[PDB]
């Protein structure tokens, strides 16, 4: 038979299950609503453990719950009461022998030691993974100290003094890799002398390379508290998206920056050489698996000050011609191709954060807080499910590292680009269609022609690598 | 076959411009919703008699990539350009969508239609008179939607693809 | 893309926990914080075909080993880890075994034999008696380091080709 429970009224995690606290998807269950004392119970359940569960909750729960509500409900669920002495027991006492007390043994077992360990795997994941409700709430960490530190019994003691040493080091607070990073490469621009870096003159393998690294350490950067909620799109997004903003502004700068690069190219011949380098740096980007690299290209090509530039484009090599159709190709179609790609490549790759913003965005717009039923409401938790499903992708990808060696100078040249300058953003882009319609008007006006400005060699290095001993 | 029209949504974050589209494409009648889900934007309807595909493209969330918008909109044929009934930035926000469309598509007359969303239940700071205003002023409709009860969004797509197919 | 659930068993101490992490982040963890259950995902390329990863990191002290069955059910393959200068966590790994197989109601359950700390000088579990045990079960046997990386790639996409086989 199953063990009998505490009785309901002392402790409120043994309520019956019924449509109108939980209710399941269509071989663990999978929940589709419920409130959120069935919820808690379902992520500390006797029966089994659900990692994966543990990780939504704990991304998702404060639209529907606050951070000190939660841990006065995990401790409720942590405080188990024991079963009385059963008949067999009361007999074995009356004659002075030492009762077998076998329903309380398998209750310590089966009931109260795998939900104890499942409410302190809880408080764990919280400390290492969420710290942030703590960095925020100093009064919450203190009840957080104050309940493991006073977790008695042998059964738990190892892990509450892991846990207590764990959040004492979150407080106050490496890689290996399989071979060696292959050798940096210059060209014009030689190590030590960053006045002279410029597109042109860096060699284009490591520029792609630098802005891999600058760009995987901006993806990595960003935790799911910038994501949740939406608060990234919010009035207050500076404050609660921070990482994910510098990412984007990353992002924004190059682009422009590529646009400038060509159109302040005045000499066709010139501008050419410029946009074939460009090119070439995605082809980089692409055997990097940058996407956010390859889609910074893109955009740039597509801007409206570059698409027009038909006498730059006629003249570029068919070959790089490819290369772009095939970049250009992965966002049609609502980034068909894109998707397939990047769930195909071998990590580490640098995903476009875009299409995960726009799919939380929606997720959360598109379905309810709560499901009512049999008068009841019941917290919508599939939504928060497909949230998590999000985030948790983007984590996968976070964990890979690049081997490839930084190189501070031209880390910090990317670092420092500023195309836009002093200029507000409409003045800048209007400045970069007329040099557009400057270089190349609109017909039947005339091409004019215009004087060289680089006096360095334009021929590219090209994008396969060098290896001296 | 059957014609299939590519309308872009434009306009400012944070003020429910999402709502559009998810309750034209939703199961109108059960609030739910899996944007992951190939062709979550894609809807056969019958305007006017004449059976046709919508493929819309809302990039909501992404308004910070602000160097892709150029990109998003070449893809299209006719905009939204949509606006917050009680967000006054939003609606002058307008002008430079408009003349952005215009720059992209090359024309001085691309099919578009001007669409003022109330997402929730603060003060209304736009009144329908300044919209209509600016509306006529710019040579396209207006329409009004509401973000909660599905009121007026057949009407704003229905409207754009009248706007392209009488182009 | 194919799903593989993995599950990582083994003593307390073992360095389960620390296999895991190389594998996802490059990382070696010097801390030693008991696991009560924790769970990854890793998409990789292994024989040209790309696949996800699912791995459960188990629990290895005694206080929780009433509650394995409900992980065993759900693995697809098993990781058996001993610690090489242990020859307690050697012994265990057949209380492990047993479990799996009967908790799976199968002879035939991927898995692969490892025995970890292998940059450490000073072995007590010799490899000879490690590869009699792994050819018992009809399984290979890798000896690995999480500090140093050894082995760690091959324990786990061995077990990966031992489930795409099943
Ligand atoms: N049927 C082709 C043949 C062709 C001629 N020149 C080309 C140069 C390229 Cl690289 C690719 C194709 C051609 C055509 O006439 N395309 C026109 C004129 C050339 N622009 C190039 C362009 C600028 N920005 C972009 C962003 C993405 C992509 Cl895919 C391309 C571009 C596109 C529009
Ligand atoms: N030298 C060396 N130390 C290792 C290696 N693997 C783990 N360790 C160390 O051994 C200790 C225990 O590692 P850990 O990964 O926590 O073991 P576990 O098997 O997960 N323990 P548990 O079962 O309690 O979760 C840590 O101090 C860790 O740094 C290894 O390959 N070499
Ligand atoms: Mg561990
Ligand atoms: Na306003």
């Amino acid at each position: 038979g199953q063990m009998r429970l505490p009785s309901a009224d002392v402790y409120r995690f043994a309520e019956p299950d019924s449509e109108e606290n939980i209710i399941f998807e269509e071989g663990i269950p999978i929940i589709k609503a419920g409130t959120v004392i069935k919820l808690i119970e379902r992520l500390t359940y006797h029966m089994y453990a659900d990692p994966n569960f543990v990780r939504t909750f704990l991304t998702t729960y404060r639209s529907f719950c606050k951070p000190q509500e939660l841990l006065s409900l995990i401790i409720e669920r942590f405080e188990i009461p024991e079963p009385e002495p059963t008949e067999a027991d009361r007999i074995a006492i009356e004659n002075g022998d030492q009762p077998l007390s076998a329903e309380l043994k398998r209750f310590r077992k089966e009931y109260i030691q795998p939900v104890q360990l499942r409410v302190l795997n809880v408080c764990r994941h919280w400390v290492e993974h969420h710290f942030y409700d703590f960095e925020r709430d100093a009064y919450l960490l203190q009840r957080m100290e104050e309940f493991i530190g006073t977790v008695r019994g042998k059964a738990m003691k190892k892990w509450v003094e892991s846990i207590t040493k764990i959040i004492q080091r979150k407080k106050i607070a490496n890689i290996t890799f399989q071979s060696s990073p292959p050798t940096v490469e210059w060209h014009i621009s030689r190590p030590g002398h960053i006045e002279t870096f410029d597109l042109l003159t860096l060699h284009p393998i490591e520029i792609a390379r630098q802005l891999t690294l600058l760009e995987s350490d901006l993806y990595r950067a960003v935790q799911p508290s910038e994501l949740v909620g939406s608060v990234w799109t919010k009035e207050d997004k500076e404050i609660n998206s921070p990482n994910l903003l510098k990412m984007i502004r990353h992002t924004t700068n190059l682009t422009l920056w590529f646009e400038k690069c060509i159109v302040e190219t005045e000499n066709l011949e010139e501008r050419v050489a410029v946009v074939s380098r460009i090119i070439e740096i995605l082809q980089v980007f692409q055997e990097l698996n940058n996407f956010n690299g390859v889609l910074e290209v893109v955009s740039a090509m597509n801007s409206s000050p570059v698409y027009r530039l038909d006498h730059t484009f006629e003249q570029i090599p068919s070959r790089q011609k490819k290369i772009l159709e095939e970049a250009h190709e992965l966002s049609e179609d609502h980034y068909k191709k894109y998707l397939a790609k990047l769930r195909s490549i071998n990590p580490p790759c640098v995903p476009f954060f875009g299409i995960y913003l726009t799919n939380i965005l929606k997720t959360e717009e598109g379905n309810p807080e709560v499901l009512k039923r049999h008068g009841k409401e019941l917290i919508n938790f599939s939504k928060r499910r497909k949230v998590a499903e999000i985030t948790g992708e983007i984590q996968q990808y976070q964990n890979q590292p690049y081997c490839l060696r930084v190189e501070s100078d031209i880390k910090r040249f990317f670092e420092n680009l500023n195309p836009m300058g002093n200029s507000m953003e409409k003045e800048f882009t209007d400045y970069l269609f007329n040099k557009s319609l400057e270089i190349e008007p609109r017909n039947p006006k005339p091409l004019p022609r215009f004087p060289k400005k680089y006096s360095y060699p334009l021929k590219s290095p090209g994008v396969r690598p060098s290896n001296p001993r | 076959g059957m014609t299939e029209y590519k309308l872009v949504v434009v306009g400012a974050g944070g003020v429910g411009k999402s709502a559009l589209t998810i309750q034209l494409i939703q199961n109108h009648f059960v609030d739910e919703y899996d944007p992951t889900i190939e062709d979550s934007y894609r809807k056969q309807v019958v305007i006017d008699g004449e059976t046709c595909l919508l493929d819309i493209l809302d990039t909501a969330g992404q308004e910070e990539y602000s160097a892709m918008r150029d990109q998003y909109m070449r893809t299209g044929e006719g905009f939204l350009c949509v606006f917050a009934i009680n967000n006054t930035k939003s609606f002058e926000d307008i002008h430079q969508y408009r003349e952005q469309i215009k720059r992209v598509k090359d024309s001085d007359d691309v099919p578009m239609v001007l669409v003022g969303n109330k997402c929730d239940l603060a003060a209304r700071t736009v009144e329908s008179r300044q919209a209509q205003d600016l509306a006529r002023s710019y040579g396209i409709p207006y329409i009004e939607t509401s973000a909660k009860t599905r009121q007026g969004v057949e009407d704003a797509f229905y409207t754009l693809v009248r706007e392209i197919r009488q182009h």
